[PDB]
């Protein structure tokens, strides 16, 4: 017959398209067409000055601009042999938590909520689900205001400089930020309940290899030096290309990734599965209560894991703000002298593991390698869409299209970071 | 009702995200009918008659040139949003040809999709109005949308970031630390964010049009503080990579 | 004029705007419309008087405000007229105004032609292009007060024959004007196929019916014609103390604060909204840069 094609996928970051190649024996082939243009960030930054090249890395995507900026700062500081102070690292973690809060709330409420609630746009949900949109806006505004205070803006933060910040806010602003996080914790609880009420489709049940970062310190977090797996093994961050293979498929501008010859998953659910025992507080209480839903076999648990991570990161940000306030006043930035080196930083983005490998030669970037969470997740996305489509084969085309789109949106895909 | 369509070229979706995160966008729904915006809407049709078209991103695919020609056919007003649509963005920082970058990034492999070097939307169609920034400010979107809703059009900006830097009382980084601030030649509207946070401007909003962007004077100021010609040219071409004025004006002062 | 509490509001705010309504719209040329206005406040409408040559600030709500000269006579009380050419944003919005719409006006501003000290002497008015409207105000004031002024002449010129301002009114007025000591001369410059007169105003100054030693001269138009008109007027014997011209610069307020309508040099620094727009011949002669 003819393939069932979605030319443009909506409520998904970036330009993409699914292609379900139908056949006699159910589904025959699934291609994830990535038509977002290549920007060659790994090549346009080569030979550019380090400080100027770091300012354009967050332009890969807007949903995780702070992720790119802070991972690039970590890579550059590792390359130049610089160690940030503890309070500066805490403030950077607060900024990253703001990015995670904004991205997760935005995803959950404006991209995977309307298709569960029977709409085609969150702008059509203003009169019926008023309270849900109100709490969505409050969480998004909290994340955006944290990023506005710490970084220069919510998108493409400029206050995050090499060795710290250009200007740090006053103490009262940090106290207000802590108070607003305390006020937003009940909103995180309501979000977790609302997304626990939803459904994990059984058509996509299968064994998943979950890769996540091992946190630095003794708490669930974002910065790490080791990458864990659901198979139990763990490898150093700098040795990522010994165990992860990047190959180019003839249907997308992105590089698919394989782990021991098999697709794998990174994201919030992988984070929960790998580092569940490191949770503390209301997050640990909620995880212990709802461990039945958070099985590392269904890709649709990712949304609930995102809600749980919002709940965790609000309290984590409160604690980090307390740690930073214990050392007031803070000098905004340390003098960094650019020696040659090679730094690989694997910080955990809102959508999975972000790998930044930067080599510095005479104050300039000579080698750039970026592997993004969506590039990690694309192969598993293809496999799970294949099983979903074979489960819903020969049905009405509209129902197959919407269910495949829901499966794709469960992975919170950022097509822009795939191509970088 | 004004029919508004937001279209995505090769972009980071920062401009669409900035428009989506505005609380005043809820006021646009009763006054304007959103036709094409795939980020928020799913019932959006690409080939439809729109009163005002907002285009985001650079032209880095042949399919994108076909799309922008179609948009110019289908729109009464075409507005270029962001530095990617206005001046090619940071993707046009490198002057290296497409095959070199392709070999460096993707190796010797085929994708079956045709890419091209980043170019502004104004190269392939006629953009009536521009919205500057990376991402553009919420105030820029508010002013543009409001003036379009009243039936007027936004006023183009021909004043530098230094105006808003001096209105806010920010210390001048170029006078104190000698940092390479591109503010004196960059369009205002950002309220001097980077100089207010102690950082130097990188010219995200773009260089002033109407031939009143003085790269030669700024290059002389940079040269007095110990910068080579190529450093100044790269700094100025970070976001102005499709500007023919920069090379000529800097080579004049370094000759 | 010096209207109190209506030019600066009881709130003492000089930027305060008055509500006016557009009653008649009339297309003079393609890029030209004549608007008839009245104030929605009846007392303000009956009390608002101006001077010939003064201008007003027309605030279209939400777009901006522009300075427009008043073309109707101040003795036509209750109503005033504005002639507006479509040059850009604000005027594009203005040209969409249909009768019965409400727009905001403050004024009058500047100094007009000194028509009070022109008593008992001839009038020569030289209008080029869009400068007909302030001279239309002066001409209609003279026609309403015919016993006060002697022989009057009105020279109106334009680039093309279709761009002549108030061609219908002045052509209809010519009869009984020739018998009423009024001469109307209308000429074109870039149209060699125009049936009527052709040439620049300096050619038609010799055809005037005014006594050169007792004539007040009011010139309005582009600044580039002023030098040639001055040469022609000086050659024919018109006294330099009686020659008056109008100048235009960028205006944002009209009260003297925004500093955009600046002319002159460090020796004589002046502002159009506060020292003009009507300037004397010796002011134009003394400081260069006021022309072009
Ligand atoms: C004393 C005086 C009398 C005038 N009388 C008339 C008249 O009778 N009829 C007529 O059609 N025009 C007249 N003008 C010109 C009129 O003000 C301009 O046409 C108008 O301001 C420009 O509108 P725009 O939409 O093109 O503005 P834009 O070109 O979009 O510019 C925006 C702003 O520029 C300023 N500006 C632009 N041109 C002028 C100008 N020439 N003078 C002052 N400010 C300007 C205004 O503040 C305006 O809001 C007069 C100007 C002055 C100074
Ligand atoms: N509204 C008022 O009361 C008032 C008062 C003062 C000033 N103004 C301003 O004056 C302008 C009015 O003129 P415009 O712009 O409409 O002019 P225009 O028609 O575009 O050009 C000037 C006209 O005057 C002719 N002309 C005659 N003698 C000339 C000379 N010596 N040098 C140059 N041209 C001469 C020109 O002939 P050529 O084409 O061959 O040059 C042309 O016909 C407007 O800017 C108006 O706002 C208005
Ligand atoms: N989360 C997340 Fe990103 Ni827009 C991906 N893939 C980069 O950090
Ligand atoms: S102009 Fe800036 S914010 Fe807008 S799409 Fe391009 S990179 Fe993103
Ligand atoms: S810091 Fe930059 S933008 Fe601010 S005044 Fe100085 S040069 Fe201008
Ligand atoms: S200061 Fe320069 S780089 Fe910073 S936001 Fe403003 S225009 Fe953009
Ligand atoms: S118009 Fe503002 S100073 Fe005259
Ligand atoms: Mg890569």
């Amino acid at each position: 017959y003819l393939p069932i094609t979605i030319d443009h996928i909506a409520r998904v970051e970036g330009k993409g398209g699914v292609e379900i190649i139908i056949g006699d024996d159910g589904v025959k082939e699934v291609k994830l067409n990535i038509i977002e243009g290549p920007r060659f960030f790994e090549a346009i930054t080569i030979g550019k000055k380090l400080e100027e090249a770091l300012a354009i890395y967050p332009r890969i995507c807007s949903f995780c601009s702070a992720a790119h900026k802070l991972t690039a700062l970590e890579a550059a500081e590792k390359a130049v042999g610089f160690v940030p102070r503890e309070e500066i690292q805490a403030l950077r973690e607060v900024l990253y938590i703001g990015d995670m809060i904004e991205s997760h709330a935005l995803h959950l409420y404006l991209l995977v909520l309307p298709d569960y609630r029977g709409y085609s746009s969150p702008l059509k949900m203003v009169n019926e689900y008023k309270r849900e949109i109100e709490i969505a806006l409050k969480l998004k505004n909290l994340g955006t205001w944290m990023m506005d205070i710490l970084g220069s803006r919510a998108i493409h933060q400029e206050n995050a400089v090499l060795g710290g910040f250009g200007k740090l806010p006053e103490k009262s602003v940090l106290e207000k930020m802590k108070a607003e996080l305390r006020e937003a914790l009940p909103l995180a609880e309501y979000t977790f309940e609302l997304f626990a009420k939803l459904e994990q489709y059984s058509e996509v049940e299968g064994p998943i290899t979950h890769l996540a970062v091992k946190p630095r310190g003794d708490a669930y977090g974002i910065y790490g030096d080791y990458i864990k797996a659901s198979d139990g093994e763990e490898f150093p961050s700098e040795k990522y290309r010994d165990y992860i293979k990047e190959f180019v498929v003839e249907h997308s501008f992105a590089k698919h990734s394989h782990y021991k010859g098999r697709p794998f998953m990174v994201g919030a659910i992988s984070r929960v599965i790998n580092n569940a025992d490191l949770l503390y507080g209301k997050a640990k209480e909620l995880y212990e209560a709802n461990k039945d839903l958070l099985k590392g076999t269904n890709p649709f648990a990712n949304n609930l894991a995102q809600a749980l991570e919002i709940v965790y990161f609000i309290e984590r940000a409160i604690d980090l703000l307390d740690e930073a306030l214990a050392k007031w006043p803070i000098k905004p930035r340390d003098e960094v002298e650019i020696k040659d080196g090679f730094g690989v930083s694997t910080t955990e983005a809102p959508r999975g593991i972000l790998v930044y490998a930067l080599k510095v030669e005479n104050g300039r970037v000579s080698y750039a390698d970026i592997i993004t969470p969506t590039a990690f997740n694309l192969a598993m996305m293809e496999e799970h869409v294949r099983m979903m489509a074979e489960k819903h084969y020969n049905d009405d085309p509209e129902r197959l299209k919407i269910l495949a789109e829901m499966v794709v949106r469960a992975y919170d895909p950022c097509i822009s970071c795939s191509v970088h | 009702k004004v029919r508004i369509g937001f279209y995505a070229l090769t972009s980071c979706y920062g401009c669409q995200l900035q428009l989506a995160m505005m609380d005043e966008l809820l006021q646009l729904i009763p006054n304007a009918e959103i036709v094409c915006w795939f980020m928020i809407d799913r019932d959006s049709i690409e080939d439809e008659k729109v009163d005002i078209a907002f285009i985001e991103g650079s032209v880095s695919t042949e399919e994108e040139v076909e799309l922008v020609k179609k948009i110019r056919e289908n729109a009464k007003i075409v507005v270029a949003v962001g530095a990617c649509a206005v001046q090619g963005g940071v993707q046009s920082w490198s002057e290296k040809p497409l095959e070199e970058l392709w070999k460096k990034v993707y190796g010797d492999a085929k994708v079956k999709f045709q890419p091209k070097k980043a170019e502004p939307v104004s190269k392939y169609i006629k953009v009536d109005y521009n919205i500057y920034g990376c991402p553009p400010e919420k105030k820029d979107f508010l002013y543009a949308l409001g003036t379009f809703l009243i039936g007027s059009w936004p006023e183009d900006i021909d004043y530098p970031v230094c105006l808003e830097c001096r209105l806010n009382g920010h210390p001048c980084i170029l006078l104190e630390k000698g940092e390479p601030c591109l503010g004196p030649v960059t369009r205002a509207g950002c309220n001097a964010r980077c100089p207010g946070f102690g950082v130097a401007c990188i010219g995200c909003r773009g260089a002033i049009g109407y031939d009143v962007a003085w790269f030669d004077s700024l290059a002389k100021v940079f040269k007095e503080k110990g910068m080579t010609k190529e450093e100044i040219i790269e700094r100025m071409k970070m976001f102005n990579g499709h500007d023919e004025r920069v090379e000529k004006m800097v080579e004049k002062i370094f000759s | 004029m010096m209207l109190p509490k209506e030019i600066m509001m009881p709130n003492d705010n000089p930027y305060a705007l008055h509500r006016v309504k557009v009653l008649k719209v009339y297309s003079l040329t393609e890029t030209e419309k004549l608007f008839l206005f009245r104030f929605e406040d009846p007392e303000l409408a009956e009390k608002w008087t101006f001077k010939p040559g003064q201008f007003v600030q027309l605030t279209i709500p939400g777009v901006g405000e522009v300075p427009i000269s008043i073309c109707s006579s101040p003795m036509r009380k209750g109503f005033f007229e504005l002639c507006i050419r479509k040059a850009g944003r604000v005027t594009t919005v203005v040209h969409r105004l249909k009768p019965g719409d409400t727009v905001l006006v403050r004024g009058p501003y500047g100094n007009g032609f000194p028509v009070d000290e022109w008593e008992g002497m001839d009038l020569l008015l030289i209008a080029a292009g869009l400068g007909t409207a302030p001279l239309r105000s002066v001409f209609l004031y003279a026609m309403d007060n015919r016993w006060k002024y002697g022989n009057i002449t009105f020279i109106n010129t334009a680039r093309y024959g279709k761009d002549l301002l108030f061609y219908k009114e002045l052509e209809a007025m010519k009869d009984l004007a020739e018998a009423e000591n009024v001469k109307i001369i209308q000429s074109v410059t870039r149209d060699p196929n125009w049936p009527g007169l052709k040439g620049r105003p300096q050619q038609f100054i010799v055809e005037a019916n005014t006594n050169p030693k007792n004539t007040a001269v009011a010139i309005c138009g582009p600044p580039r014609m002023y030098k040639s008109v001055f040469e022609a007027l000086i050659n024919y014997g018109y006294r330099p103390e009686n020659i008056f011209v109008t100048l235009e610069r960028r205006m944002k307020c009209g009260i003297g604060k925004c500093g955009h309508c600046n002319v002159g040099t460090s020796t004589s620094w002046k502002y159009i909204c506060k020292d003009g727009p009507v300037f004397t011949y010796f002011d134009i002669v003394s400081t260069p840069g006021l022309l072009d």
